[PDB]
């Protein structure tokens, strides 16, 4: 060819100046006669302007740019031959980019089992190639150069010696400059990141039933570092984490007892291991490990209570024991058995294990003093006594202010104290039908409860017939049966009405009660509507405790239709319609 | 040259400790030797006590003072990595004994430490052959025997530097 | 006799090998040339102890020196020896009497070196054996040294005294123990108490070389492979290198390689065809080789294809191109071609010298497809090279396949207003996206002025106003290509109003029993539609086309429902492509029973008779064609007179029923009643399923 073009790779920073050569031989000179005044510079296949192109010997010309901001530039330079036909003699790409910056955030961590790694950030992008090379050396030795492959991290090839300050830098080179950054002198002991511990283990102990003994291992490098844990425990239930206080477990240790947990309860363990100095790096969370504490012997008593059905001219009487299974939080472990003891003040001790939650024994018209206790694996629970007066016995002290309210979808029941102390208070309720009888439902609630709600799966528009009985320390006291509702709402079907006699210009109008199934709520009113086929719509109001009600104002020979409604706090629902003739 | 080994001596003493009682301990050399050329009988033991290369004794090290003493520390570890690097270039297998490295790096790791602890106390330091073996058994017994001395004078050094850090004059 | 007695002139030794080089002459030879019997004699300790007799035959010459050896198993420093030989002549042509001749001088063969009266020595030193050999192991010690005692690592060793100051140790069938050596330690009970031994290296069995094959690429490396068994390199400076020589004989080349189960050899130019290669393992011991026999055609593995490209000529046609490297124009590639789409997948056969295409055919429109190419060896087939993945899209086309268009008129302002209903085209029906349909209506009175409308897709559905003018309309399909067939449909100057018969039929619940009567002898085809008619929706107009040829087709759609009519009507196309009016019917799929009662009104009422009338029904609204009409009338005396049932009830009462035959008829009269009575009915109409709904009774009073 003619020549070359100088520089061969143009890298001018972008803000600056730039010129080029392109010089031409002797040789292609003589060939073509075309000297450097025929030359046309092509910048991307477009025709420079003649005012940046200068020439300054025979064979060599120059162009200039000023603030170049195309990132790739392709300059060629040509040669105009005769006849307007151009030819191509050299071209070069030129590229605009500017030098790096000064690298920071240099910070190196040494992971358990592996090499050195370092990373570091960039900062901005200078478009251009750059290679970020890691040195490292000791004080009196040298090690090989991590060369970054990809990206900015670099992994070491030589493994860590530790105890010996290591001086570590990374140097920024392209096209452009050579900066590298500040050196930071550290010990590769500190910036070990342990394993996470493993075969984490968790024990009961039949002892203590509040405690969990922990048990684990750790790498440590065979020993080398004392390494201080922390320890987080959790229910089964609960997604929140309580840490232990970090000052318990700074010392090395393979065991902690954690204590005050709640007994018969699953827990879920995780551990992470750091240096004792406090430097370094947290380990990653271990494998959860699960433990269930051991049983304990059961706090409260189950709930009891008697039911006596009337038995009259016999000497034996015949009582049902009932009695409620504990919850697994007052129980404390799996129930085995219940234990009775009857005794009359002056006999033996009558024994009984029923696994069961009744007990129907036949016991004689005297007075009884009842135990019950739940029996679990490790011992018995408190012995609640529940005496049975003799049949012939009148109740004297009764509850009295009863009332209930529904609250919140709750039916809330409040009371008095009896003026004699009492022991504990029961509640009793069930459905009220008229074509089946209802089940037996009960609770206990201690004497200083004055006020509860029932506890139970109750059903709206449904009246429940509550009844509380106190119970003294020589028998139970009054009993008084209240009714209530939780939702009322209006009635299915209304009031069968029927007429008793008929007149001249007086009628009585008589119905049937709704029935308890069918009254869904309290009746307060009761509405009567009556209307001739040509006259105008007159409802009148009665009262609830009314059933047969005169109407007046009734024509003679006139055909009358009448209509009652029942009304409910929740609405109200039509009934059927009926037609008496008037003669 | 000041490009590492802070002016931060507790630190540095601290660390010589620690390698000391590191290496100061048969598991690290002598005993993988020992399983590696099947000399696990009783008399090849007693025969490798017997033979012990004249190393500086504790008593020795304790009355000399502190410069002489880190000198005498330089030197010895010279000795013992040249002979080290002797016994390396006469077995001739490389990855069937890894501990040789490891501890050619633990040696050189106390050199840069007790000439930094050296620079330190305004101290200048003193500046200062055949491959094929006849016999196999003798060169045994001579690599068991400075095996062992060289875990002695580590332990003696070690507890020499505890003395020192108990002291702190 | 000749006395050819030999005389020994040079004794040499070799202690690391234990061998005892032997030189003698003989000067009583004559002639040049002659065959000799060298019978050798070998004592130990003294000249009296015979331990070996060989005879050792070989040819001499005049002046020439006969050169022989002999192998001691204990070693030489330790106990010396002593050898004659004498010779003797095989003439079995001249002077047939074989006499020995006089006995040589008992040469001693000494190599005891030394003994300290301190000291001790043991040979061999360091000795290298194979797993499973024998072996016997010397020691002298010195003349203080007493009661010398060797052991294994731990066990006795039973040594027997050869002489006064020497043992010898025997030891048989060694086992490997380490690569490291087993040390043999002895100990002296008496004397200095030290330790002394040497190291014996027990080495395993080199084993042969198995499945050595070996395979070429690119006709230029061959990559032979082969096992190279058990490891038997030891740790010192003993036995060190295990080398594997692969020794060509064609061609005479063999240097060491430098790995152990693995070789990339390199063929010179000349294009040879034959290998006959001999790999060679050796180790300080034995030497262990194996002979393979292969040819170079006959294991070419071909290796991934390269330069692949695709190019489209188009919607059904495909090139695929791809170049292979092939060394000579005999070696021609049996390739595969895979042509693969959704799960139907294509392939066949074609054979290449270094670079061919496959013109692919019958592609289908808007599919992408993926081809898998292949190749191998075509005559001797080795292997199957790697597949070559290429995907790529068919472009677009314009439709091929006509549009079945329809139209409904009727009068509305005074003008003909036609809407144009057309069904959605199917994938393949289609060739592509559908973008708009074009609309070109013609009028035959004004062929110059012509309209045009364009529909966007999805739209179904366009409304037009024209006079009474026959206009003639035309309908395509527009996507990103170009049009398709357009259809021909002409306008005439009826009114839709043809006044025709009106059938009834009885629908099947899936099917329908369409029978029109032809009118013309002449015709291309007949067109048939339907509406459901309810109360408050727009009907959708569906339409099929039929042939000329057919007369009753069962039409099958899932919309039909039971209680809605759908009124048919058949429509002629004659050659004209004009649309005449013939034939209307109506029928429902399942009649079902009516759903509204007719409201019932008294026009009159005497006291021994009352009249009923009840307002048109809606024949149109309805479940079901009605047939008439059920009453039911009650009372408490009247009698069920003919032609009425009597029904009794469980009230005390009578039913009376009367079956209004015809659905004309709205006006009925019932006699026999008594004045100043009570009377109940109740009217509901009735359809070949059943009756109405039961409803209430009409309170009316009879004066
Ligand atoms: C060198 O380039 C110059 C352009 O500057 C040219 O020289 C001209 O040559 C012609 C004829 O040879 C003369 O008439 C002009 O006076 C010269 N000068 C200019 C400015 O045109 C030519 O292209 C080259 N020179 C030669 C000798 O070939
Ligand atoms: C005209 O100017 C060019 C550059 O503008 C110069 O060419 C140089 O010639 C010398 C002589 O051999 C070379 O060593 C240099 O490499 C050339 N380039 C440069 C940039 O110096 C020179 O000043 C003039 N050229 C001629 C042919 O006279
Ligand atoms: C070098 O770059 C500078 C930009 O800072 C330029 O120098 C002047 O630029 C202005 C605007 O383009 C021109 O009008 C002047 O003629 C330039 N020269 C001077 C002396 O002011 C220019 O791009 C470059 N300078 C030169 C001398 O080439
Ligand atoms: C300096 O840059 C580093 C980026 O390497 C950042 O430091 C940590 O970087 C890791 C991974 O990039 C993050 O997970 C951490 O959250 C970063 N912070 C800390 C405190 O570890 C960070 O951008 C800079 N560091 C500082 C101390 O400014
Ligand atoms: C009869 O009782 C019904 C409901 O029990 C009453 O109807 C409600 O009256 C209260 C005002 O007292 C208002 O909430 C509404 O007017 C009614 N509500 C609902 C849900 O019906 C009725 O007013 C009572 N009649 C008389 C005469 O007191
Ligand atoms: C001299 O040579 C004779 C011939 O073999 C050997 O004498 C044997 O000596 C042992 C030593 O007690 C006897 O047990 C044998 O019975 C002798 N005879 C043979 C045939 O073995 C021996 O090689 C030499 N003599 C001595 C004393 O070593
Ligand atoms: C090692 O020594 C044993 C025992 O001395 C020898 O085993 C002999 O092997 C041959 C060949 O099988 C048998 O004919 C002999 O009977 C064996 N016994 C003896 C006493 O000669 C033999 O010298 C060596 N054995 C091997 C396996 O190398
Ligand atoms: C096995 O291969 C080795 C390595 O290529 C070679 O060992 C050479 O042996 C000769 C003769 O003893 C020496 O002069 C050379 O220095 C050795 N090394 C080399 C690289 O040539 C030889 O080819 C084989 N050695 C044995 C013992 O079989
Ligand atoms: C093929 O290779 C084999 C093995 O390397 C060689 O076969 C030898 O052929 C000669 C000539 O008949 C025999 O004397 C040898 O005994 C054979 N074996 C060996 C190991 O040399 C020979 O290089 C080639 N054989 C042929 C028939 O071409
Ligand atoms: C090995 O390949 C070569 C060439 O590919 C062939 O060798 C032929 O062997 C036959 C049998 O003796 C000869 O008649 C031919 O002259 C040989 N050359 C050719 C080009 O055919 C053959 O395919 C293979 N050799 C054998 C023995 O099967
Ligand atoms: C795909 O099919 C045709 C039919 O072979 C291809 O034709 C090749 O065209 C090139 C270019 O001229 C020739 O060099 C080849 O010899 C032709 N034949 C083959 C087998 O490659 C062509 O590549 C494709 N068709 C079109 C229209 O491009
Ligand atoms: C950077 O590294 C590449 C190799 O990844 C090398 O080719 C180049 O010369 C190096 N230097 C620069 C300035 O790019
Ligand atoms: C940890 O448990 C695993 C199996 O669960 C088993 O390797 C071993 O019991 C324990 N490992 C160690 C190193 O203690
Ligand atoms: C309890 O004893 C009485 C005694 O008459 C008798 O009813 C029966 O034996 C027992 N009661 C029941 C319900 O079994
Ligand atoms: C004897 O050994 C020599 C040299 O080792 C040599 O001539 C040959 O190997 C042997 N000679 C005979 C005749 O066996
Ligand atoms: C040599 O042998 C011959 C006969 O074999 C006989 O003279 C004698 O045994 C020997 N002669 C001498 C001089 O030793
Ligand atoms: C073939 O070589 C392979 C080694 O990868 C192995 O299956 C075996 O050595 C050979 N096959 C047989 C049947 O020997
Ligand atoms: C190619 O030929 C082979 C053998 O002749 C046979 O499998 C078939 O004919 C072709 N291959 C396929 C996949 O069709």
């Amino acid at each position: 060819p003619c020549g070359y073009i100088y520089p061969e790779f143009p890298v001018v920073q972008r803000g600056s100046n730039f010129t080029a050569i392109c010089v031409l031989k002797e040789a292609c000179l003589q060939h073509y006669y075309v000297n450097a005044s025929y030359i046309v510079w092509k910048t991307n296949h477009a025709a420079v302007p003649r005012e940046q192109v200068t020439v300054i010997n025979r064979t060599t010309s120059s162009v200039t740019f000023t603030d170049v901001v195309l990132p790739s530039v392709q300059l060629t330079c040509n040669i105009l031959s005769f006849g307007q036909i151009e030819q191509n003699v050299y071209g070069v790409t030129m590229l605009s980019g500017f030098p790096p910056d000064k690298p920071t955030n240099l910070t190196c961590i040494v992971n358990e089992g592996k090499n050195m790694l370092c990373q570091w950030d960039p900062g901005r992008e200078t478009y251009l190639e750059t290679n970020y090379t890691l040195k490292s050396e000791w004080a009196t030795e040298k090690f090989p150069d991590c060369q970054s492959k990809h990206g900015t991290s670099c992994m070491v090839s030589y493994m860590p010696t530790y105890y010996v300050n290591i001086e570590v830098w990374v140097e920024a080179e392209n096209a452009l400059g050579k900066v590298s950054s500040e050196s930071i002198n550290f010990d590769p002991v500190d910036k070990v990141k342990p394993t996470p511990p493993y075969n984490l283990s968790v024990t009961n102990s039949e002892e203590l039933s509040s405690i969990l003994k922990l048990s684990w291992v750790s790498s440590g490098l065979g020993g080398l570092l004392d390494l201080k844990s922390d320890i987080q425990y959790r229910t089964k239930d609960a997604s929140t984490w309580i840490q232990v206080p970090l000052e318990d477990t700074m010392s090395p240790r393979t065991s902690f007892t954690v204590q005050d947990l709640k007994p018969f309860t699953e827990y879920v363990f995780r551990i992470r291991s750091i240096k004792d100095s406090g430097k370094g790096y947290w380990s990653d969370w271990s494998e959860e490990a699960s433990g269930t504490t051991y049983e304990d012997r059961p706090s409260r008593p189950p709930s009891f209570w008697y039911k006596t059905n009337p038995s009259h001219g016999q000497e034996y009487r015949s009582v049902r024991l009932i009695w409620k299974a504990l919850p697994l939080s007052e129980a404390n472990g799996k129930i085995l058995d219940y234990e009775v003891i009857l005794t009359q003040s002056k006999s033996v001790s009558q024994t009984y294990t029923v696994t069961g939650t009744e007990l129907t024994v036949n016991l004689t018209n005297d007075r009884y003093v009842a135990s019950l206790a739940a029996r679990n694996k490790v011992g018995k629970s408190a012995a609640a006594v529940l005496t049975i007066p003799s049949p012939h016995v009148t109740a004297a002290y009764s509850v009295v202010n009863l009332k209930a309210f529904p609250k919140d979808n709750l039916l809330w029941v409040e009371w008095t104290p009896p003026p004699k102390p009492v022991s504990k208070y029961i509640l009793e309720w069930c459905v009220l039908s008229e074509n089946a009888p209802c089940v037996e439902d009960w609770q206990q609630e201690d004497a200083t409860v004055n006020r509860t709600h029932l506890r139970g799966r109750l059903l709206e528009s449904k009246c429940y017939q509550i009844t509380v009985t106190p119970v003294f320390a020589t028998g139970p006291g009054g009993s008084e049966s209240l009714k209530a509702y939780l939702k009322q709402a209006a009635p299915a079907r209304g009031p069968t009405v029927r007429t008793k006699k008929v007149g001249k210009n007086e009628a009585v109008l008589a119905w049937d009660q709704i029935p308890v199934d069918d009254q869904n709520g309290f009746i307060r009113n009761y509405s009567i509507s009556y209307r001739t086929s040509v006259g105008k719509e007159m409802v009148v109001h009665v009262d609830s405790s009314h059933t047969e009600y005169t109407l007046s104002s009734l024509s003679s020979d006139t055909l009358y239709m009448v209509r009652m409604a029942a009304y409910t706090d929740e609405g109200g629902k039509d009934g059927p319609e009926f037609t008496f003739t008037t003669p | 040259a000041n490009r590492g080994c802070s002016n931060s001596s507790s630190q540095l003493l601290s660390q010589l400790q620690n390698q000391a009682n590191l290496t100061g301990n048969t598991e690290s050399l002598l005993e993988p030797y020992i399983r590696l050329q099947n000399l696990n009988t009783p008399d090849l033991r007693a025969a490798c006590t017997q033979h012990s290369v004249a190393f500086p004794s504790e008593d020795t090290l304790r009355q000399l003072s502190k410069p002489h003493f880190l000198s005498t520390v330089y030197t010895t570890l010279d000795r013992v990595l040249y002979q080290l690097d002797a016994l390396r270039q006469k077995f001739l297998k490389t990855p069937a004994f890894p501990k040789l490295d490891s501890a050619r790096h633990n040696i050189l790791g106390i050199r840069n430490n007790v000439f930094c602890m050296a620079r330190l106390l305004n101290h200048s330091l003193e500046i200062p052959r055949s491959t094929t073996t006849p016999d196999v058994f003798n060169t045994k017994i001579g690599s068991c025997g400075f095996l062992w001395g060289y875990h002695r004078f580590m332990g003696s050094v070690g507890r020499v530097f505890r003395e020192w850090d108990d002291g702190s004059t | 006799p000749l006395p050819l007695t030999p005389e020994i002139h040079k004794v040499s030794f070799q202690l690391k090998l234990q061998e005892v080089n032997l030189e003698w002459t003989v000067p009583a030879l004559t002639h040049e040339e002659l065959n000799m019997i060298f019978q050798i004699e070998i004592s130990r300790l003294n000249i009296s102890n015979t331990i070996w007799v060989e005879n050792y035959s070989t040819t001499v010459k005049r002046e020439e020196a006969v050169r022989w050896n002999w192998t001691s198993d204990i070693p030489l420093e330790c106990v010396k020896h002593f050898i004659r030989i004498r010779a003797l002549v095989d003439d079995t042509k001249s002077l047939p009497q074989s006499s020995w001749g006089n006995w040589s001088s008992w040469k001693e063969v000494n190599a005891k070196v030394s003994v300290e009266p301190d000291k001790s020595l043991i040979f061999p030193k360091d000795k290298v054996l194979e797993e499973g050999s024998n072996v016997t192991i010397c020691l002298m010690y010195g003349q203080n040294v007493y009661n010398v005692s060797c052991k294994l690592q731990d066990e006795p060793i039973h040594g027997e005294q050869l002489d006064s100051h020497v043992s010898l140790l025997k030891l048989n069938n060694v086992v490997f123990l380490s690569d490291t050596g087993t040390n043999i330690n002895c100990q002296a009970t008496k004397g200095p108490k030290r330790i002394f031994g040497t190291v014996l290296f027990v080495s395993k069995v080199l084993e042969e070389p198995k499945n050595v094959s070996c395979e070429t690429r690119d006709f230029k490396t061959l990559d032979c492979s082969w096992e190279p068994g058990v490891d038997t390199t030891l740790t010192w400076r003993k036995q060190r290198f295990q080398n594997y020589t692969l020794c060509e004989s064609f061609s005479k080349r063999c240097e060491v390689s430098n790995y152990r189960n693995s070789y990339t050899w390199q063929i010179t130019e000349g294009s040879q065809e034959m290998y006959n290669f001999t790999l060679t393992a050796e180790n300080q011991l034995r030497k262990r080789s194996v002979n393979i026999n292969f040819n170079l055609t006959h294991r070419v593995h071909p290796k991934a294809p390269q330069d692949v490209t695709l190019k489209i000529i188009g919607a059904t046609k495909a090139n695929m191109t791809w170049k292979v490297h092939s060394h000579g124009n005999n070696y021609t590639l049996l390739c595969q071609v895979k042509l693969q789409y959704g799960e139907v997948i294509h392939e066949h056969n074609v054979s290449v010298h270094m670079s061919a295409n496959y013109l692919f055919s019958d592609l289908d429109p808007d599919t992408k497809y993926k081809a898998f190419v292949r190749c191998a060896s075509a005559n001797h087939f080795w292997k199957w090279s790697d597949w070559t993945q290429k995907e790529f899209s068919t472009p677009e086309t314009a439709p091929s396949q006509a549009l079945d268009v329809w139209r409904q008129v009727w009068s509305e302002n005074g003008r003909r207003i036609v809407t144009l209903f057309w069904k959605p085209l199917l994938k393949s029906q289609a060739n592509g996206k559908i973008i708009s349909y074009n609309i070109v209506v013609e009028n035959e009175a004004k062929p110059t002025e012509s309209e045009h409308y364009c529909v966007w897709a999805p739209a179904l559905s366009t409304n037009l106003s024209l006079d009474l003018q026959p206009y003639k309309i035309r309908i395509t399909t527009n996507n990103s290509m170009g049009a398709s067939p357009e259809s021909l449909m002409v306008l005439s100057n009826d009114s839709g109003h043809e006044e025709v018969k009106e059938k009834t039929i009885k629908g099947i619940k899936d099917a329908f029993n369409i029978s029109w009567e032809p009118v013309s002898g002449d015709t291309m085809g007949y067109v048939v539609d339907w509406c459901a008619h309810s109360q408050d929706q727009r009907c959708d107009l569906q339409w099929k086309n039929l042939g000329p040829n057919t007369t009753s087709t069962t039409i099958t759609s899932d919309d039909f429902k039971p209680g809605v009519r759908y009124n048919f009507r058949i429509f002629e196309r004659s050659v004209e492509h004009k649309a005449r009016l013939v034939e209307k019917q109506r029928g429902y799929t399942q009649e079902l029973a009516p759903l509204v009662n007719p409201k019932v009104e008294i026009p009159y009422s005497t006291p021994n008779s009352f009249v009923l009338r009840w307002p048109d029904y809606d024949s149109d609204f309805q479940a079901g064609f009605i047939k008439g009409y059920l009453v039911y009338v009650k009372s408490k005396e009247m009698q069920c007179n003919q032609p009425w049932e009597r029904t009794l009830l469980p009230d005390n009462s009578v039913l009376c029923k009367y079956d209004i035959n015809g659905s004309e008829t709205k006006t009925l009269t019932v006699e026999n009643l008594q004045p100043e009575s009570l009377y109940e009915f109740f009217v509901t109409p009735y359809t070949s399923a059943g009756p109405g709904p039961n409803e209430t009774f009409t309170k009316v009073t009879t004066p």
